[PDB]
């Protein structure tokens, strides 16, 4: 029943996390003497929400739902790392390597596109203490780093960039520079994002866990040219616990 | 290369600059020749060279 | 300075194809009869009346 | 300018004995370099790894030095990484991998000397063009 | 104010020496015996609080430590510049020939 | 001509501040590419002051 690439290709299932059947309400014993690792952490986002900025300071600044425009390019998959068992009984996922970032663009009402680097780069995420078995009440809370959406070689349409490019607006050779400084000086942001993985299904036999996530992070700031928005990402996850 | 700029005569006479953004900015002005202070505000000057009546 | 927008809103047309509504609510779908769809319907009607004017 | 003996005189070994190639030797080396090496090394660069070129100063800092004839001939027999630490014949053309790189099969020692001479003479001819890439075209 | 951090880092010892915390891996070609094997280990085990911390890399042969000792006068260490290490840019900074 | 006058002053014991402060502003202004009649544009309309600004 296991699928091949020619079955999957062009169906959109390659952007999906694997699922566990409804029957898998079991529990996975964490032997404290044995080490563990994560063979594959998948995260499939379903809902991207962006917080508006009402120009008033006060008011109800809630998260509005957006429309994805960059198609089924969104999931993080093949993420590996060590699942430590701590002293106090809690499990901490340290993220090592994988496809741990996807550029995503969503669009608000009015047509404003919001680019974001949807990521869990360098995710440290820990459970609660005294969890001797991963059950359906386990919650991996943690934080990750959000690097700049473009890296340092990226050139703007006027040829300006951080590690490459012009340092000024060459089409305006005698303009005053201080009003153009926020566009002329490219700045590499590095911010933090928070994520909570809630387990809903456990394969007690194999060691496959699945559930839902909620992730909060900043969107792209266009290398410092504008303020980033606050993004809330919701979706499903899948993790397979191999003992190491 | 530790590049500095010193000005002699004119408005910045005797002044020396060493911070690399400030030194680079006068170097981008020095490609045009002698460096002048302009009032760009009265005419909403766009910063883009125009020809003279000799050109027109 | 909106003049025809309230006349559309008075009779039911409140949403735009770009996703907003005039009451400011989020995430509702107007169907064809958005503000743009009204405007498109009037333009098409204008052209059809022009052709009928030529014929008559 | 002419292709004199002084142009055609390159180091033979690491000690410092020189070899003055013939114009027939240099022209045969250019033909065999085009035949066997220029698909990756056109102009002295390396298309599949631009970090390592064929400039004389770069071959000098290779381990063992490849900035003489015998160093280049040994590389064409048993190529290494730039520190000499790995043997890379299974991914680089050589005499010892002529079964997987079949253009290396009928290469003589006279052919390997001639290719090695072309690699050494050409930057003396072209200057920074050799190993420079598109900037110097 | 706003500053180009890459332009600023050329004002430090990064602009003169190979910076073990920041410099792209291909700059280890400039000296004999560092590339690829020692260059790979140096970038992998970055950051370092001093140049001499490069000799503490676990698994080095005594020949590998001697080569590093001959090249410490070409090395430096500065703070990790995130604009230089992100995007995998120490292994491929987008520059070829 | 600017460099000639500076060297004539510097040969006579003027300092570098004194040699360059003796150059007239009108002469330094001609040695600036924004006064070149070949730097303009066909649709860059108006006075040269509309470009770089009014020289102060
Ligand atoms: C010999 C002709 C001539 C020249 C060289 C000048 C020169 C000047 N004028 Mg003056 N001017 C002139 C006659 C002239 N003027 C005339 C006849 C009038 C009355 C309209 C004026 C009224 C006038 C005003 C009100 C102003 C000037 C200004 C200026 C200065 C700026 C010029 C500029 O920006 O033009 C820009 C030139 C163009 C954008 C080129 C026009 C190209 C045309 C539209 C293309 C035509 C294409 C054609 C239709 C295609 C045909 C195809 C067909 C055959 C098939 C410059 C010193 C300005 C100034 O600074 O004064 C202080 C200013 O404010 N002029
Ligand atoms: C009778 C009715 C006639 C109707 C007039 C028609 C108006 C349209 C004419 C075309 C518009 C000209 C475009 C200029 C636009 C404009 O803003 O200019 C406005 C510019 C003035 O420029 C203004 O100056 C101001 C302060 O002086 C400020 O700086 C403003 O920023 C600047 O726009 O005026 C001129 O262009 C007028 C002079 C034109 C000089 C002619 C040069 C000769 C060109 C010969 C080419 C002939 C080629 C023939 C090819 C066949
Ligand atoms: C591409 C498919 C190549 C062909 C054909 C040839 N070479 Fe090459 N060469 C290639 C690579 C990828 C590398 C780098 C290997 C590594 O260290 O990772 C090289 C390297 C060399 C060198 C060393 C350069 C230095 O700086 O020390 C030399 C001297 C060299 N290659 C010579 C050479 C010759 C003579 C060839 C024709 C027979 C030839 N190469 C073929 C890629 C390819
Ligand atoms: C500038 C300006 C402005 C604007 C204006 C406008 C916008 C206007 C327009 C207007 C218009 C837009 C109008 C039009 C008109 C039209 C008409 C008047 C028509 C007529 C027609 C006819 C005559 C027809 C004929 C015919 C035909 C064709 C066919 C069939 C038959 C017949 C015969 C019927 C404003 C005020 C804002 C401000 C100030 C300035
Ligand atoms: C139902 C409905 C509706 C309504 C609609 C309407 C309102 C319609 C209209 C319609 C119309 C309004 C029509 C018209 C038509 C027209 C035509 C059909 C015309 C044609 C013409 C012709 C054919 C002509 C020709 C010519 C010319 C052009 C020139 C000269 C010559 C001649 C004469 C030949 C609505 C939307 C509300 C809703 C839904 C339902």
């Amino acid at each position: 029943q296991t699928l091949t690439y020619d079955d999957i290709v062009g169906t959109g299932l390659a952007n999906k996390c694997p699922t566990l059947d409804d029957t898998a309400r079991g529990a996975y014993p964490i032997d404290s003497s044995q080490t563990y690792r994560i063979a594959r952490l998948c995260l499939q986002p379903t809902t991207f929400l962006v917080k508006e900025e009402p120009k008033n300071k006060r008011q109800e600044a809630e998260f509005v739902p957006t429309k994805l425009v960059t198609r089924e390019t969104t999931s993080l998959d093949q993420i590996q790392g060590e699942l430590k068992v701590n002293s106090d009984g809690s499990l901490t996922f340290v993220e090592e390597d994988g496809i741990d970032f996807q550029p995503v663009t969503v669009q608000m009402a009015g047509g404003e596109r919001i680019p974001l680097l949807f990521t869990v780069k360098n995710l440290v995420a820990s459970t609660q203490p005294n969890v001797t078995s991963i059950t359906t009440s386990t919650d991996f809370k943690g934080e990750f780093n959000v690097p700049s959406y473009r890296t340092a070689n990226f050139l703007d349409p006027k040829g300006r960039g951080l590690a490459s490019g012009y340092d000024s607006a060459i089409a305006l050779p005698q303009a005053k520079e201080e009003e153009l400084a926020r566009a002329n000086v490219k700045r590499f942001s590095l911010t933090k994002g928070q994520i909570s993985l809630n387990v809903a299904k456990v394969d007690g036999r194999t060691g496959e866990i699945a559930g839902t996530f909620e992730s909060e992070q900043l969107s792209d700031d266009d290398m410092g040219a504008h303020e980033p928005h606050e993004v809330k990402i919701q979706g499903v996850f899948y993790a397979s616990i191999e003992p190491a | 290369q530790g590049v500095t700029v010193s000005f002699y005569g004119g408005e910045l006479n005797g002044q020396t600059f060493t911070d690399p953004p400030t030194v680079k900015s006068y170097a981008r002005k020095a490609i045009f020749g002698e460096i002048f202070e302009f009032d760009t505000e009265t005419l909403n000057s766009d910063g883009i060279f125009r020809t003279s009546p000799r050109g027109w | 300075g909106m003049f025809v927008l309230p006349f559309m809103a008075r009779l039911g047309v409140t949403g735009s194809w770009s996703g907003w509504s005039i009451t400011g609510e989020t995430g509702i779908d107007p169907g064809f009869w958005s503000f743009e769809g009204v405007a498109l319907a009037h333009i098409v009607l204008s052209g059809l009346l022009f052709l009928a004017a030529c014929w008559h | 300018a002419e292709l004199t003996p002084e142009v055609l005189t390159v180091p033979l070994n690491s000690e410092g004995k020189t070899i003055t190639l013939t114009e027939k030797q240099y022209l045969e080396g250019k033909r065999l370099f085009q035949y066997a090496c220029a698909s990756c090394h056109v102009g002295g660069i390396t298309k599949t790894n631009p970090s390592l070129d064929l400039r004389t100063e770069t071959l000098a800092l290779a381990t063992p030095p490849r900035d003489n004839i015998e160093g280049l001939v040994d590389y064409m027999k048993n190529p290494t990484t730039y520190d000499g630490e790995q043997e890379i014949a299974e991914v680089h053309p050589s005499l010892r991998s002529a079964d997987i790189f079949p253009k290396m099969r009928n290469l003589t020692e006279k052919d390997l000397v001639a290719i090695a001479g072309h690699i050494l003479v050409e930057p003396k001819i072209l200057g920074d063009k050799w190993g420079g890439g598109k900037v110097y075209y | 104010e706003l500053v180009n951090v890459v332009d600023e880092k050329l004002g430090t010892a990064y602009g003169e020496k190979i910076d073990l915390n920041n410099t792209n891996i291909a700059a280890f070609i400039q000296y004999r015996g560092l590339y690829p094997t020692l260059a790979k280990l140096i970038v992998k085990n970055a950051p370092y609080e001093s140049v001499e911390d490069v000799l503490n890399i676990p698994g080095l042969t005594e020949r590998q430590k001697q080569i590093l000792r001959e090249n410490l006068e070409h090395f430096t260490v500065t703070e990790v510049e995130t604009a230089l290490v992100e995007g995998g840019d120490r292994y491929n900074n987008g520059l070829y020939k | 001509e600017i460099n000639r006058r500076v060297q004539a002053s510097l040969a006579s014991g003027a300092t570098l501040e004194e040699a360059w402060s003796a150059i007239p502003e009108k002469l330094a202004f001609y040695d600036y590419i924004g006064n070149n009649p070949a730097k303009g544009g066909l649709f860059r309309t108006g006075p040269m002051n509309k470009g770089d600004g009014i020289a102060q």
